[PDB]
């Protein structure tokens, strides 16, 4: 339950690949 | 001399040509039966032609020679295929939402019921409550994402007071608007001439955005102004009145052709009235599309307020990919399950964090 | 055991972080079902009688079996994480 | 001078011939009242005769003789039985329907609601409401199972939209339209003479199958067309409205000395209008089926969104062999229990196990 540990976002590295995708193209142009 | 302006057929077969007022003035032209017959126009033509001033015992001009007819050669108005003889189809070129002031507002409406070019839908909502800002909103993006489209906007028994703001802040857009002061019978022919006017521009394989304030409102001044109908519906309502709103509606399509005509309304619901209710019923079935708002939703301060689970579309596919078909199936359940202010409550806390291409794409990731 | 605890061990700081990790796994893996998974094609577990780890026996083995590979990738905000919390929790 | 296609007699006592168009055209020719008489020739009937131009101060075809009618001499056409004393039965020829596409909706349809030739069919629900491409599914269903039934489609007060892409999508098949854009003149038309065509088709023993959309949305263009009709009903109908309807959907039945006509027609219920609901009770005491389909399967996407419960067939032995008569009294007495959204969805995983025959295997 500690906060350093509580809460830890978990994602394959596909939609990690995706995300971040999405991440560059949200610069557009 | 010349003149120009809109042909405003009446029933003796003579037109009136309209200002920036867009109501009777007295600068109009005078078109015989026979010019109308040999360029075939019909009322809402753009008309420029030489005309000399209205001569002695002729009280408006009579245009001597046309020049110039919906923006164009004239052989094209009189040669070309009639409205009705149109192939049309299912709108296919969707407009994408993207605007920054209000971004999660046209992110919900496209990625829950996305609209396209021909598309005929209605928003459907309780009265002072988000119909006329919301239309503000998608008009401005629409200004903003297709400027190549004649965007028009019709306000229809209405405050004067949104009138102003509005055209202020329609940013030069065509915006015409018809107050409640006036009387309904200007709202009947101001509605109609802008009727003809779009089916004109649209025989020019145009694409032309209608968005119309207080469809209800319109049935219910077309039922004042309607003298009889004979039988009466239930509720007090006229029969064959909505015929002309219905011929006003289904105009909408995706023509093949070229161009579009799409045309959203804002109608006006759980109002306590009959009237209301039944005649959302008629134009209901003639939609392609219905976006509901709710009263409590509105209550609660939130926008928007959309009645998220009955609003939906028709064949996504043209207008979605079926990755996003899929998703949109997906969505769905999970918001069937999720509560209607809870849906909002949550949803606004959940799509904020991302843009709309930003939201579009890390959602399609996510949702 | 499980394969390699102790490379298990050197490729994070502290254990709770790893615990929250592969259970974090686990959990999507349940929710979307085995479909999500990346490392599907040939290296699959595998029962003895049957070939039914394919499917689910066991879902913490799956995700210490996926975090092996270099196909995961875990940090204290690496997404905005309220868009994720907040979609969990409703299918 | 060839002159082809159906017979639309006027009103004035002599006759027009109408095309491919499905609408009042001008490649009309007349059938004066004596030739009515003389032939004892009824409207509709597949007409390919010899004709003269319109003469002077005259300005429609005029036939000269009449050689082939239904595809038939005209001798054998004055001497055939006609269509009122027909002896009807119930449907006795069913139609197995399992289609690669989607094998789940018509295994679902199969299971309730089994299609014999000659059924007088509904299916209900609310505008927007999941009809019309299931009807596309059914038509594409029957142009594969039974290619040999001549399988027409009338669409009315719908948009011309919908109306094309079905004209592409239904491979070529019979679709007849009619948008709400038209005038309600032009839809009675059209409903009534796609009407009578077909009982002159069915009247030669021959398998209709009608796909009209809309029927109770048709009985909403239809108080549009009712002039007056009568006296006020609750919800605003009027007394005989309904009869030119009725006898539009009553034709539907199975004959006994051959082929058939099965009409499948899809009604808006719930609408919150009395009218609405009570066209709906009282065409349902005209058919013998009903498909109900509520909406909040619908607004969850749930498709097929059917109302599986409150749809069942009459007289399913009549259609339905006494052993698969029987094998679906066990199935009834046991898939009547479980409850609707739940019953939704696990239904549906049984019948995507395998065929429905092949779940019976
Ligand atoms: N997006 C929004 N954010 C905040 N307030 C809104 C929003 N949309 C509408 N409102 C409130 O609702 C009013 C608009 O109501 P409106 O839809 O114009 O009713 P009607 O269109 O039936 O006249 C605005 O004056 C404002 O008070
Ligand atoms: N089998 C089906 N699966 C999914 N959606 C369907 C199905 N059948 C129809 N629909 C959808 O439901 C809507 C109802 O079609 P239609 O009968 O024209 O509407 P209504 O009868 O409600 O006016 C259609 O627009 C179609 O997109
Ligand atoms: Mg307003
Ligand atoms: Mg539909």
């Amino acid at each position: 339950g500690s906060d350093f540990v509580r809460f830890t976002q978990v994602v394959d590295q596909k939609t990690l690949k995706a995300i971040e995708e999405a991440r560059k193209e949200a610069v557009e142009a | 001399r010349l003149v120009k302006g809109y042909l405003e057929i009446s029933q003796d077969g003579y037109g009136f040509l309209t200002e920036n007022l867009h109501n009777l003035e007295s600068r109009v032209a005078i078109v015989s039966a026979g010019l109308i017959k040999q360029y075939a126009l019909r009322a809402g033509d753009y008309v420029v032609g030489q005309a000399r001033p209205p001569r002695e015992n002729e009280r408006y001009a009579t245009l001597l020679k046309v020049e110039a007819v919906n923006n164009l050669d004239p052989e094209a108005a009189k040669n070309r295929p009639r409205f009705d003889e149109l192939t049309p189809q299912f709108p296919d070129r969707q407009i994408r939402l993207e605007t920054t002031p209000d971004e999660l507002s046209t992110r919900v409406i496209d990625l829950l019921a996305p609209i396209g070019r021909g598309q005929r839908g209605l928003i459907v909502a309780p009265p002072k409550a988000g119909k006329t800002t919301l239309l503000k909103k998608i008009a401005n993006a629409v200004l903003k994402n297709e400027p190549d489209i004649k965007v028009i906007v019709l306000l229809i028994d209405e405050r004067p007071e949104e009138v102003t703001d509005f055209r202020e802040s329609v940013q030069g857009a065509e915006v015409i608007a018809s107050t409640f002061d006036e009387p309904p019978q200007n709202h009947i022919r101001v509605a109609e001439f802008v009727h003809e006017r779009a089916k004109r521009i649209v025989e020019e394989g145009g694409h032309v955005m209608i968005l119309l304030d207080s469809i209800t409102r319109l049935a219910r001044a077309n039922n004042l102004v309607t003298p009889p109908t004979g039988r009466t519906l239930s509720g007090g309502l006229d029969s064959a009145a909505l015929y002309f709103p219905k011929r006003f509606l289904g105009a909408a399509r995706n023509i093949r052709g070229g161009g579009s005509l799409t045309i959203l309304a804002t109608a006006l619901v759980e109002t306590g009235s009959r009237m209301d209710d039944v005649i959302f019923e008629e134009f209901k079935g003639t939609g392609n599309m219905e976006l509901h708002l709710s009263r409590r939703l509105e209550e609660r301060r939130i926008f928007p307020a959309i009645d998220i689970l009955k609003s939906g579309t028709r064949r996504e596919e043209l207008l979605l990919g079926e990755e996003v078909t899929h998703k949109m199936w997906l969505l769905r359940k999970v918001l069937a399950d999720m509560d209607p202010a809870e849906a909002m409550e949550m949803l606004l806390a959940r799509l904020a964090r991302t843009k709309n291409n930003k939201e579009f794409l890390a959602s399609l990731a996510a949702r | 055991a499980e394969p390699g605890i102790d490379k298990l061990f050197g490729m994070v700081d502290s254990k709770y972080r790893l615990t929250v990790v592969v259970a974090k796994r686990a959990q999507q893996l349940l929710r979307h079902g085995f479909k999500n998974t990346v490392l599907e094609p040939e290296e699959r577990p595998k029962m003895q009688t049957l070939e039914g780890l394919f499917d689910d026996p066991n879902a913490v083995t799956w995700a210490m079996k996926e975090l092996l590979t270099g196909r995961l990738v875990f940090g204290e905000n690496l997404v905005p994480e309220d868009r994720l919390q907040k979609e969990m929790e409703r299918l």
